[PDB]
């Protein structure tokens, strides 16, 4: 249900709208306030809203800000979270790319390319490691300085990159006419490392750049097969195997001055814990007759020895409560009842 | 074990039990009258011996039974108690389909045998989880009480009488339906949500002249424990509350007469005789060892 707002909410040239986009947003809201599972709304506008700023840009962070205040209401400050964490980190990631720069035209103003930096948060975000692929030395340089521009900026955090989730231009040379490629990490690479020397072999391909093999092999699955013009092999579909003789044509007759090969975004490839958790809660009572909610956590992950996660006491509370064995004057405490 | 008397005593007249007397009583039915009827229950040291065995013999779960006896002008006496077969969890009990059918056989049995006495209550073992009436005991004494009018409720801590030694036994009696009538906030709390549904009844325990005689040489080393008792020491406190109870008692009395007098003189005897016993020990004790080699 929430891929309807998601699509609505993301940028689509001619979907810019006006006040009655803002207008549909209520109505969907409206929708959505007696549908019970929120965890699965919660969960999917998070996913929708992780892709849509972490990768790219949506339509206007303005209805952004708008939607997850709106999601506040009914809802609580704790409830939303993590969604307000991405708004702030895309604004701070702005601020710190002014920032930067600023302090790259004041010092040594050289500016052999230009980084754009995303920095975000550990934990809200959906975090994934990289394949520490090694990057080629024309990048090196930029990611070094703006390292020390941080550390000299921040004290004590460390930059943990991620080399999946961004894009590039490649000026290419091939012949007349300077085809400005858009290409992810890998393709930057592998493109950049076969620019010294001719014909790189599949194995020369991985020792060079470091790639792991099903990455390399997705992304060597690119930059042929569409139109059949980008790279012409005898094989079809995937014919990919160690010690491959493959060597980018010297020749792109591309008919159009705008390559985007960055396609890769569109071929994109408990009821015994719950019994357990309910009689504790019940142990817990028919003792202590008031008790506070932090207590009665507390008191219960006292009691347990597997660790269990937050949500489940607040969903067995809620269903116990629900069996009329407790009833709710402090919002935070529970008496007895049975 | 001389200079007295050994045939039947003075307190063997409370183990016996007289059939026409007890029709009459219950013909009689004073308790639908005033409904505050019933304050106190008279308990066998049997019937406690075995109820608190049964319930530290449960372990962490709860256990049920029942207990007979019979009903005298404003007491209720207990004279025995006997188990039943139920299979409870660490909060709740049922007593589904083997308790009923071993509530009668064991009644007709005990019948058979001379145990002329009925079934006057139902106890039911709280594993530390104090001494109160739930939501349900609740319920079930008021079904009980509906219909088979004499009965109480007992409730026992087996746990809690373990770890501090003594024991923790209460008496209580549910209100019918609509019927509403530095402190510490312990009067309300330590009882559940439903404090004005039921209250509690003043427990008092009683022994025969045989079982006192029996227990008499039960052991024969707690001389050393009397010889050095130490009285009117381990008990300063509760003799200090009993003096402020027996004040505020005082001034109730003195405000009504402005027949709750007896109870307050009763209550200063009480005190004054304890003091009084504990300054003779002292006494005995003073003119035993400390008057020998002057």
């Amino acid at each position: 249900i929430a891929k309807h707002v998601d699509s609505k909410l993301r940028a689509g040239n001619k979907e810019a709208t006006d006040e009655e986009l803002e207008r549909t947003l209520d109505k969907i809201m409206i929708l959505f306030r007696f549908i019970h599972g929120k965890d699965v709304f919660e969960a999917f506008y998070k996913k929708d809203l992780a892709k849509r700023l972490l990768v790219g840009k949506s339509a206007s962070v303005d209805a952004e800000k708008s939607m997850l205040s709106k999601l506040k209401h009914e809802c609580g400050a704790a409830f939303t979270s993590k969604l307000e964490g991405m708004f702030k980190d895309m604004e701070l990631s702005k601020d710190i790319m002014v920032h930067f720069k600023q302090h790259m035209q004041n010092q040594s103003d050289s500016g052999p390319i230009d980084l754009t930096v995303n920095i975000l948060t550990m934990g809200y975000w959906p975090t994934y490691t990289p394949m520490e692929v090694h990057l080629t030395p024309e990048m090196i340089k930029l990611q070094e300085v703006f390292k020390a521009f941080y550390l000299g900026k921040h004290s004590g955090r460390k930059l943990q990159w991620q080399t999946t989730l961004g894009h590039a231009v490649l000026k290419a040379e091939f012949k007349e006419g300077k085809k400005e490629f858009q290409v992810s990490l890998f393709q930057t690479l592998v493109l950049l490392m076969f620019n010294e020397g001719d014909g790189f072999s599949f194995e020369e391909i991985k020792m060079a750049t470091g790639i792991e093999d099903s990455e390399l092999r997705r992304t060597l699955q690119s930059l042929a097969c569409g139109k059949a013009r980008v790279l012409i092999k005898s094989p079809k579909g995937k014919e990919v195997e160690d010690g491959d003789k493959f060597i980018f044509n010297g020749e792109f007759k591309h008919k159009l001055f705008r390559i985007k090969i960055n396609q890769i975004q569109m071929k994109e490839t408990f009821q015994d814990r719950q019994y357990q958790i309910d009689a504790a809660i019940v142990r817990i009572m028919k003792m202590r007759k008031t008790l506070g909610h932090n207590l009665l956590v507390s008191e219960l992950y006292n009691q347990l020895k597997f660790p269990v996660k937050p949500g489940d006491l607040k969903k067995r509370i809620e269903s116990l409560i629900d069996r009329d064995y407790m009833e709710r004057d402090n919002p935070n405490q529970y008496h007895y009842v049975a | 074990l001389a200079n007295n008397m050994q045939e039947a005593q003075s307190i063997d007249e409370i183990y016996k039990y007289d059939k026409k007397q007890q029709q009459e009583i219950l013909a009689a039915k004073p308790w639908t009258k005033d409904h505050h009827y019933f304050k106190y229950c008279k308990i066998s040291a049997l019937a406690l011996l075995k109820m608190v065995m049964h319930a530290r013999s449960g372990g962490n779960l709860a256990v049920m039974g029942l207990m007979l006896g019979k009903v005298d002008g404003e007491t209720m006496i207990i004279m025995d108690s006997f188990a039943l077969p139920v299979e409870g969890t660490e909060t709740r009990v049922n007593a589904q389909a083997a308790a009923y059918e071993y509530m009668a056989a064991y009644i007709e049995n005990a019948k058979q045998v001379g145990r002329l006495e009925n079934a006057i209550g139902w106890y039911h073992s709280h594993p530390g989880y104090g001494c109160w009436l739930s939501g349900i005991n609740v319920s079930t004494q008021m079904l009980n009480q509906q219909f088979q009018e004499p009965f109480v409720a007992v409730v026992i801590d087996p746990t809690r009488t373990i770890s501090a030694g003594k024991v923790n036994l209460g008496a209580f009696r549910t209100y019918p339906k609509g019927y509403k009538p530095t402190i510490p906030l312990n009067k309300i709390e330590d009882f559940g949500v439903h404090c004005k549904q039921y209250y509690a009844l003043e427990v008092s325990y009683f022994k025969s002249s045989l079982d006192r005689k029996l227990l008499e040489l039960l052991w024969n080393k707690y001389w050393v424990n009397t010889l050095s008792s130490s009285s009117l020491l381990t008990n300063a406190d509760y003799t200090t509350g009993q003096v402020f109870d027996l004040s505020e008692k005082l001034e109730q009395s003195e405000a009504q007469l402005g027949d709750k007098l007896a109870k307050a003189t009763r209550d200063s005897c009480k005190t004054t005789i304890e003091a009084i016993h504990g300054l003779m020990s002292q006494v005995i004790k003073d003119k035993l060892f400390n008057q020998i080699n002057i």
